[PDB]
């Protein structure tokens, strides 16, 4: 099966830097658009950042733009979310997601195919 | 000496799209296809290919390219793929199990939604059987759901087969309109007429 | 678009009338039309309608079997044939079109319709 293993979460305080990583097995990572979704414990899943197969095109939600950077290491089948200047309202379960054989820039949940278990970030 | 740039602009940038039940097919032939204007765009959220890599298309030649275009709601974009079921795959637009090509979709809320709601985009709600791959049904006969004939009157077990989407700006993303272009690539024992800019 | 409406007048109980609704060109071929009626102190209730196809009509429980909707060969004029008229049928009758395609006509309300024709009075005694 497609396995998305997330790490780099945990506890931080406002203004602190946290780097989420998601290692993928079996999604033909090279031809997959990759995304980071978050879910606050009283909200619904929102996409916060997405990146194209080549890592050239990126999309960010307005709420995290300028503060979060998505990047990918195709030879290592890994996508990263560098999160800088964290404020208390970023606290949520962060899911990495794979849109397989997708040469576009997906940001809607239904456009993604495989999901990680999700990692807790509390600021 | 193939003739002019392929009219993808007419397909992708059409001011109105077809209803999914009456989905449009443009046969593309005798033209230079610049596919890089598609796959280098950040405007396409879905660009799912099966068996074909977009990057090689600019150096490849085909007998014919087919662009199928229509509007569906966001939740239904996953139905425009091989081996899917649901109202769209079953009754409106059916890809074959062995589909080779690209499915391109983008959120068209800014174009296809209006305050008060745009209801001009329709889908088939009722049909006596599932569409075969690439089949199109634009019939508007009363669906006879029971044994009693309808004789041109709607009533019990006598329903109109078509239904409006209710595209309003304030809809959830799942219920927002998505424009879809399905590219099929045809290779026959015949002269190739659709080549990329690199021939 | 302007819907032009005519017909109506006074008739005895059990008598017949024919309302008319006209709209230029492909209007009725593009948008399903509806007949509504409003009695003095009451809401605008649905009476009868025709799909843009011309091959489907639909009727409220209170007129089905008594009223019929037809359309001319040009498809620009729709007729409400009102037969076996009751005093309960006395109202101002309106025609209209909808962009909203409801598979179940039973879900149509006046709120779905626009381009209202000028009302025509129907009186039965
Ligand atoms: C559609 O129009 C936009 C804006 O002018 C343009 O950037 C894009 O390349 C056009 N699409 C196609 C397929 O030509």
């Amino acid at each position: 099966q497609v396995q998305l293993v997330e790490s780099g979460g945990g506890l931080v305080q406002a203004g602190g830097s946290l780097r989420l990583s998601c290692a993928a097995s079996g999604g033909t990572f090279s031809t997959a658009a990759m995304g980071w979704f978050r879910q606050a414990p009283g909200e619904e899943r929102e996409c916060v950042a997405s990146i194209g197969w080549r890592g050239v095109r990126t999309w960010y939600a307005d709420s995290v733009k300028g503060r979060f950077t998505i990047s990918r290491d195709n030879p290592q089948n890994t996508v990263y979310l560098q999160m800088n200047n964290l404020k208390s309202g970023d606290t949520a379960v962060y899911y990495c997601a794979a849109s397989v054989g997708n040469y576009g820039l997906p940001w809607a949940h239904f456009e993604y195919d495989f999901w990680g278990q999700g990692i807790q970030v509390t600021v | 000496n193939i003739t002019n740039l392929c009219p993808f602009g007419e397909v992708f940038n059409a001011t109105r799209f077809a209803s999914v039940y009456a989905w449009n097919r443009k046969r593309i032939s005798n033209c230079v296809a610049d596919y890089s204007v598609l796959y280098n765009s950040a405007s396409f959220s879905t660009f799912k290919c099966y068996g074909v890599s977009p990057t090689k298309l600019n150096d490849l030649c085909f007998t014919n390219v087919y662009a199928d275009s229509f509007v569906i709601r966001g939740d239904e974009v996953r139905q425009i793929a091989p081996g899917q079921t649901g109202k769209i795959a079953d009754y409106n637009y059916k890809l074959p199990d062995d589909f080779t090509g690209c499915v391109i979709a983008w959120n068209s809320n800014n174009l296809d939604s209006k305050v008060g709601g745009n209801y001009n985009y329709l889908y088939r709600l009722f049909r006596k059987s599932n569409l075969k791959p690439f089949e199109r049904d634009i019939s508007t006969e009363i669906y006879q759901a029971g044994s009693t004939p309808c004789n041109g009157v709607e009533g019990f077990n006598c329903y109109f087969p078509l239904q409006s989407y209710g595209f309003q700006p304030t809809n959830g993303v799942g219920y927002q309109p998505y424009r879809v272009v399905v590219l099929s690539f045809e290779l026959l024992h015949a002269p190739a007429t659709v080549c990329g800019p690199k021939k | 678009v302007q819907l032009v409406e005519s017909g109506g007048g006074l008739v005895k109980t059990g008598g017949s009338l024919r309302l008319s609704c006209a709209a230029s060109g492909r209007t009725f071929s593009t948008y399903s039309m509806g007949w509504f009626r409003q009695a003095p102190g009451k809401e605008r209730e649905f009476v009868a309608g025709m799909r843009w196809t011309g091959s489907s009509t639909f009727y409220s429980d209170s007129v089905k079997g008594r009223f019929t909707v037809s359309r001319n060969n040009a498809k620009d004029t729709v007729y409400l044939h009102m037969n076996s008229l009751k005093p309960e049928d006395t109202a101002v009758y309106y025609c209209a079109i909808t962009t909203i395609v409801r598979a179940y006509y039973t879900e149509y309300t006046e709120a779905d319709f626009g381009s209202w024709g000028q009302g025509t009075q129907v009186t039965v005694s």
